[PDB]
Parts: C-alpha cells; structure tokens; sequence
C-alpha cells in the first residue's frame, strides 16, 4: 500500500480531516493504510472505516442504478439502438464498484475478522462482510450470484447469532445489523415475509429494553428503531 | 422514498 | 491520453451518461479525450466540458477551504500543536486542485483558444481561462501570485472586449463572464468598488435589452441577472 | 450565504 510510510496515528487524523472535507476516497485510502498497519481497530476507528467505504460504494451504487435503468429503457420494444456505449459505461462503473467490494472484503479477511475476539468488534466486521457481499449481489447476474448471496447470508447469520447471545436488543450495532439483514431478505433473497418478521421482532424487543437506557443511548437506539419502522410502513 | 440501510451516505 | 482509442461521438455520449450518474471525474475525463481528438467543440459540447471540470474543481475548492480554516484555527495563540498532518493534507488537496487547473488551461492553450474564431466560442474559452487562473489565485501564496492574478485579469478583459463588441447585453455567456469577473475584482484583486460597478452596469444594460427577447431567452437571462442582483445585495 | 459564480456545482 502507498500509505505504508505514514504513521497510523497520522492516517487516523487525516481520515477525520477528509470526512470534514467530504473527501471519502481519501478517507477510505487513509483507513485502508491504518488497517494494513496490522493492529486491531478501536470502536471510533471501525466507524471511520465503515463511513469512509460506504460513501465511496454509495456514489458507485447510485451511479450504477442510473446507468442500469437507462440501459433497460434502451432494451424495450420501440427503443432506438444507441450503440454499446450505455452497456460499456455501466460495466466500467460496476467493475470499479466490484474492486471496492473486493478491497473491503480483503481487509475483513486479512486479518480483521480472525483477530476480532470481542462481541462488538466481531459483529461489526461480520455485518460489514454481509453488506459488501450484498453490494456484489445487487449487480451479480452469472455463475456465482447464488454463492455471493449465500456468502452475504452466512456472514449476516453469524453476526446475528453473536449479537443475540452477547448484546442487548437496543445495541445500535445489533439494530443496524437487523435493519440491513431485513433489507437483504426483502430485495436480494426474495423473502419479503422474512424481511418484515425480522423488522417487527427487532423493533419490539428493542422497545421493551429502552427503559434500561440513558437519555444518550435512548436517542442512539430510537433513531435506528425509526429506520426499522419506516421500512415496515413501506413494505406493509 | 427508498428503504433505509446503515450507515447512510453523506 | 487513455481516451485516444474511443470514438469522439462515444466520448460525448458517455460524458452525458456520466453527468446523469453525477460521475464528474468520468465526465471530465471523457470531455478531455473529446477535446484531444483535435476538432473544435459545439456549443452543447463546450457546456459539457465546463460543467464536468467545474464540479471536479468545485469539490476540491470546498475541501481546500475546510482544511485551510482548520489549519488557521491551529495557528492562533492558545491552539494546541497537532503536528504537520493538517498542513500536509491541505498541500495534497491543493496540489491535486492545481493539476486540474493546469490540465484545463492546457486544453484551452492546446489548442481550443487559437482555433475559436466565433464570438461565442472565443468568449467562452477566454472566460474559462480567467476562471481557472482565478482558482489558482485562490490558493497561490508565493513568487507568481501576482502573475497568476494578471493572467486571470488579462483573459477576463479580452473576453469582455469581444462580448462588448459582438454579443447583446442579455447574452448568457456575456452575463456569466461579468458575474465571474466582478467576483474576481471583489475577492482576488481587492477592488470591491470595481466589482460592484461592473455588477450594476451589467444588470442595468441587460434589463434595458430584455424587451428584444423570446420567453425562453428571457428565463435564461433573468436567471443570471438575479445572481448579479444577489451579489450586489451581499456587498452593499 | 456565498457569492454566486457560474457555472454552479451539482
Ligand atoms: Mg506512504
Ligand atoms: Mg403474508
Ligand atoms: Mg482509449
Ligand atoms: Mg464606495
């Protein structure tokens, strides 16, 4: 990596400057170099890695869905052939999106997950792994779409088993895991009933645990419970 | 109106 | 250039796809390859080049001003030394911003300006040249800050002389030239009175020419006259 | 409230 000569503490400091500059590519490249120093990450440092890569991949997903739609509009009966340009550009963005996904999964597999012993670290990385297999699945069409989807499911399921046993139902990482896994059921795995059942059960168990919380923890958890409520309102 | 996943984009 | 093997018409088509995907780096790289095919650009094609590079340089200017401010906040009396990280990152973004500016000015000088014979083409490129020297001036601090500023002024002045002689006062390219040149006076050349006088004179001459216009031309011109009115309200 | 120049960012 090209960050191999910069101090870990300097890479973390510059990741946070880059976030404020809304320079997410830089943010991601900094947190990549930080991971590659080989030390476990802190809670704050995990969020910077998450936030950095989600904004990079988020620009590419948005861009991919615009091009995917123009391409299909150009494949109906009564649509004028515009040449290969729309397909070539959709393929280029998709290829670039896939490289980010493979890079994030590389960091998770070398060696963030095997060294994550705590519930919070391990559940966070296994969620990340399910999310980035999910992004690969959104654009997969060929031979291992099924294997990609099962890789997402499998990582999502190990995270859910650990959070169920080791974290309270209002834990933001648990609530975010369940929000994402539900959306997986709904739009990747074609299990809308599984998607809705996970969302209600997650909302209800958290509701019944809010009484144990500080005002600050309450604002954190309720924020995410409202995302679950919104999804449910949309699917029902 | 798009379904929510976390984290959210800037 | 890495676009040298793609058809000019395919590069223009993909610049427009990239705009819709809000993929401005791609948009800029496409319109660079288009310019480098060596043919003059059309009115539509000039706008795509303008729009592409302004969004790239716009993200870098925004980012530079965030870092520039954090850096100065860290240079006051009573500010804790945070090491060189803020300065190094500000320098890196600024260096990257300068390379875009030099790239745009390279296209203008090789060979867009010398081949622009029409009023509309020539005034558009000379404006572009003043704008990108201005972006260099926003971050210049050393030996040729003065020469950079005079390069911006000089290009801005040739464009103004041609538009004055060859275009009506409501011409959007004339009105945009004058908006930008006024802002140059105000915040680069330290001539706020010159900035305000240019804005009133530009607003008033256009006001008195609106009667000659179609409804569509009217909406185009009034839009820009309102930007001049807003600047004037802010400086007075 | 920032002074206006053209073109404007997306
Ligand atoms: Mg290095
Ligand atoms: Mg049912
Ligand atoms: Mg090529
Ligand atoms: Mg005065």
């Amino acid at each position: 990596g090209a960050m191999g000569s910069m101090e870990r503490a300097s890479l973390i400091q510059k990741a946070k400057l880059a976030e404020q500059a809304e320079r997410y590519e830089d943010m991601a490249a900094f947190m990549k170099g930080a991971v590659e120093k080989g030390e476990e990450l802190s809670c704050e440092e995990r969020n910077l890695l998450s936030v950095a890569y989600k904004n990079v991949v988020g620009g590419q997903r948005a861009a991919w869905r615009v091009l995917s739609s123009i391409e299909q509009k150009s494949n109906e009966e009564g649509s004028e052939e515009k040449g290969p340009e729309v397909r070539e550009y959709r393929e280029k963005v998709e290829t670039e999106l896939q490289g980010v996904c493979d890079t994030v999964l590389g960091l998770l597999d070398s060696h963030l997950i095997k060294e994550a012993g705590d519930a919070e670290s391990r559940v966070f990385y296994l969620k990340m792994k399910g999310d980035y297999y999910r992004y690969l699945a959104e654009v997969a069409t060929g031979d291992d779409k099924k294997r990609i989807i099962d890789s997402a499911r499998s990582a999502y399921q190990e995270a859910m088993d650990i959070s169920k046993k080791e974290m309270p139902p209002t834990n933001p990482i648990r609530l975010g895991l369940a929000l994402n896994f539900s959306v997986f059921h709904y739009e990747i795995a074609n299990s809308p009933e599984e998607a809705i059942s996970l969302a209600k059960t997650t909302f209800d168990e958290a509701m019944a645990d809010l009484h144990t919380l500080s005002e600050d923890s309450y604002k954190d958890s309720t924020l995410i419970m409202q995302l679950l409520r919104d999804n449910l309102t949309l699917w029902t | 109106p798009r379904r929510n996943t976390l984290p959210a984009m800037d």
